């Protein structure tokens, strides 16, 4: 049907978190260079903070230039 | 990040928490590690070596493993 | 990569966020009495 522009890329839901299974070569690349760990990306409350950062300041575009 | 505290005890006796979920009981030989930089009203806070078990515990029943 | 988090970091302070390098535990208040004492007395003399 349709999809994102700025964003879409990133696999994350506010119900379970961040895909591991299926991340981008940047997003596990950045938690693992700040800190961050799995279970964070699983938190509906902290994840929901850290997608909304890259939804604004990351982007797979963004970050390219 | 940050771990075990280095500043432990040897409980000398045992203790009993009863109906309070902030208090840790223990017997005589077994040993804690302080979590917290001073006491108060002569309770110390810490955590179990054996059962990882939290709570206030009475100093008077342990004493420290410097040297 | 390298300038995304130093980006971060300031976007995870405005909700308290931190990174789980930097999370620890908290301290308990205490109980309602004062903590006990091991069985150490004088012993009763004559006047």
């Amino acid at each position: 049907g349709s999809n994102f522009q700025h964003i879409g890329h990133v696999g994350w839901d506010p119900n379970t978190g961040f895909d591991l299974n299926n991340l981008d070569p940047e997003l596990k690349n950045l938690f693992d260079m700040c800190g961050i760990s799995e279970a964070q990306l699983k938190d509906r409350e902290t994840s929901k903070v850290i997608y909304d950062f890259i939804e604004k300041t990351g982007g797979v575009e963004a970050v390219k230039n | 990040g940050s771990h075990m505290k280095k500043q432990k005890v040897k409980t000398i006796f045992p203790h009993t928490a009863g109906s309070n979920k902030t208090l840790l009981s223990f017997a005589q030989g077994d040993v804690i590690t302080l979590l917290i930089p001073e006491e108060k009203d002569g309770w110390l806070y810490g955590e179990h070596d054996v059962s990882k078990a939290r709570g206030w515990f009475p100093s008077s029943y342990t004493k420290l493993l410097e040297e | 990569l390298p300038d995304v988090a130093q980006r971060l970091m300031q976007h995870l302070a405005e909700h308290g966020i931190q990174p789980a390098r930097n999370m620890a535990e908290h301290i308990p208040p205490a109980p309602n009495w004062p903590a006990p004492t091991p069985p150490v007395q004088n012993e009763q003399s004559r006047p």
